[PDB]
């Protein structure tokens, strides 16, 4: 019966791991941006960490099926085209876009699924998800590593994501 | 420090060797540089104003070097006794 | 149209084209004879001794036909290593002073390959504006490509190179006021010494003894600074002994 | 401009396409496997496209310089070619050399070598 304003208090009473698990599964069923923004506001009000919520949402969206690739040394034996789950994976990204600190992780996820589109030869979908990505993300990531008050070696995943992002930018 | 120290003792600092090198070859004159440290300290700090930190840094450096000298001499004596 | 012949006489076409080696290699490639094609391109790159672009193309084509052949991994890696050695040779040619090349109006492809000694002297000449350690270390590495035929005495050449390297350094002339040891660190030659140590060269054995140092005339032409030659001696002995 | 962009993609700073400049201290097999797979897939295709671009713009000398560009071990384009891929590449090079060679010029340099 869907009372968003009352989900949070009860989910707070659960053990935190399963609480976040089912809260994220719930938010996976929420697709209006305005309502889901209100959901994240209530989540931060009640203490639910919207960042990890969006994480688990995205990786469950990914893990509900296996990966996609095509090659000759690792040729799959099961051909398959575009599915509605692919569109759902396209749309799940905005969860990560919404939040102040989460563009770095959003870039990482976008690239880690970009590779699946390119390998399975869905370059139209790759380009569309690219166009979905805003243009201030990378500068914002650099700003974030600045304000977090240490310029030490940025993680290997971060560096690889930046490199692959620029390479695929030029590619497209 | 060492060049100023030989300066106030009026020791030779030619254009071939330095005051420090001249002092190092003249080992029989260890004790003279002892008062040379004190004299150059006094003159240089007379020169320095009171608010300057290096005014005290000269003091601490000289104190450290002299205590190192004394300690190593005593340690050698006790060790090789 | 000559090469447009059918396979019924591609064999005789290759026999005829044996005298047209710069053209027969395409026919060999088209005829799926990768081993013969690699033999061809290896020979062509071998005979090539000039014209940077032509030589690089022949080397690349030789290795490409090498890999196109169904040769065993041993031979594949062997010829890969040899060709790799070839561009390792070439790197000096790409590393020439670009400003010198342009003001002299010469291009690497537009001018043939020179002798290792010629390249060394071009790097080491005082007309070379580059005052950096990289020139010197590249020139030193170029000695490895100078063989036993003795195009120039490696010992005297090394002496000249090290004297030139020391010349770039600065000195408190006519009696100094600095430490030979610490003052030469900012100088290029000491940097050459650390690079040699990092590569594994022992300064005590590879840097000439003070006898031969003062035998060197380039080293004896600036001794008008007492501090110059003094610092020569002090630093060489100090780091030589750190090596021993 | 198309040629400009393709060459800048081939030879942009810090080297290579899908040749990143930071090893994974976390060591993800999935990313590495997909990463090598995407290289060995996409590289020959864009190579053939640029070969066709210069093939049609009649500058076959550039089609031939693609051989050296691939030979670049600063980006190691040779390893990501299977036998069939690089055989198609060498036949493309054969075709590109063929047109200039029909112009009565040796394929080894701007002048004749025979």
């Amino acid at each position: 019966e869907k009372q968003i304003e009352l989900i949070a208090f009860y989910v707070s009473h659960l053990p935190q791991e399963l609480a976040i698990s089912q809260y994220a599964v719930f938010l996976e069923n929420i697709t209006d941006p305005d309502q889901r923004q209100r959901c994240l506001e209530l989540a931060k009000e009640a203490g639910l960490d919207v960042a990890s919520i969006t994480k688990t949402v995205v990786e469950n969206t990914r893990k509900k099926d296996a990966g996609e690739f095509a090659h000759h040394d690792f040729a799959p034996a099961l051909d398959s085209g575009t599915s509605e789950e692919d569109r759902a994976k396209i749309d799940v990204i905005d969860w990560l876009v919404f939040d102040p600190a989460q563009r770095a992780e959003a870039l990482k996820q976008s690239n880690a699924i970009m590779r699946k589109f390119l390998a399975s030869k869905k370059h139209e979908a790759a380009k569309e998800v690219f166009a979905k990505i805003p243009q201030d993300s990378i500068a914002e990531i650099y700003s974030q590593w600045e304000e977090q008050a240490m310029d030490s070696a940025l993680p290997a995943e971060d560096d690889n994501a930046i490199r692959e992002h620029l390479c695929i930018r030029a590619y497209l | 420090a060492i060049q100023l120290a030989l300066d106030k003792r009026m020791c030779t600092v030619p254009q071939n060797l330095t005051a420090a090198d001249v002092y190092f070859r003249e080992v029989s004159q260890m004790e003279i540089i002892f008062e040379c440290l004190v004299d150059k300290e006094e003159a240089d700090l007379e020169s320095t104003s009171i608010d300057s930190v290096e005014w005290a840094n000269i003091v601490v450096n000289v104190n450290t070097i002299l205590k190192d000298m004394l300690h190593v001499a005593c340690q050698y004596r006790q060790s090789k006794n | 149209k000559l090469l447009s012949q059918p396979a019924s006489q591609h064999g005789q076409l290759a026999a005829f084209l044996q005298a047209h080696d710069h053209l027969s290699w395409l026919h060999e490639l088209n005829s799926q004879e990768f081993e013969k094609a690699h033999r061809t391109l290896q020979t062509l790159a071998n005979m090539e001794t000039r014209y940077f672009c032509k030589k690089k193309t022949l080397l690349g084509l030789s290795k490409l036909a090498a890999l196109a052949s169904d040769f065993q991994e041993d031979v594949l890696q062997e010829k890969v290593e040899e060709i790799a050695e070839q561009e390792h040779f070439l790197l000096h040619q790409e590393t020439l002073p670009k400003k010198l090349l342009e003001e002299k109006q010469l291009d690497l492809n537009a001018m043939p390959v020179l002798a290792p000694f010629q390249l060394i002297q071009l790097y080491v000449c005082e007309e070379n504006k580059r005052a950096n350690e990289n020139d010197f270390m590249k020139a030193l590495d170029l000695l490895e490509y100078i063989g036993d035929d003795s195009e120039v005495d490696v010992e005297e050449l090394k002496l000249e190179i090290l004297c030139k390297a020391i010349k770039r350094d600065e000195w408190s002339a006519t009696d100094g006021k600095d430490d030979p040891i610490e003052a030469t660190k900012d100088s290029i030659f000491v940097k050459v010494l650390q690079n040699l140590l990092n590569k594994g060269i022992e300064l005590k054995g590879y840097l000439p003894k003070a006898e031969t140092l003062l035998q060197s005339e380039e080293l004896n032409s600036l001794k008008t600074n007492s501090y110059f030659e003094f610092s020569l001696k002090a630093n060489y002995e100090c780091y030589m002994k750190m090596q021993s | 401009d198309v040629k400009e962009k393709i060459y800048n993609v081939l030879l942009f700073v810090d080297g290579g396409w899908m040749v990143d400049v930071r090893e994974d201290t976390e060591e993800d097999p999935e990313r590495s496997h997909q990463m090598v797979l995407l290289r060995r897939l996409c590289l020959p295709m864009m190579c053939f496209l640029l070969h066709t671009v210069l093939h049609n713009t009649k500058q076959y000398k550039d089609c031939l310089r693609l051989a050296d560009i691939v030979s670049s071990e600063n980006q190691k384009l040779y390893t990501v070619f299977s036998k069939t891929e690089m055989r198609n590449l060498l036949q493309k090079l054969r075709e590109s050399s063929l047109m200039l060679l029909d112009l009565q010029l040796d394929p080894l340099g701007y002048e004749i070598q025979s």
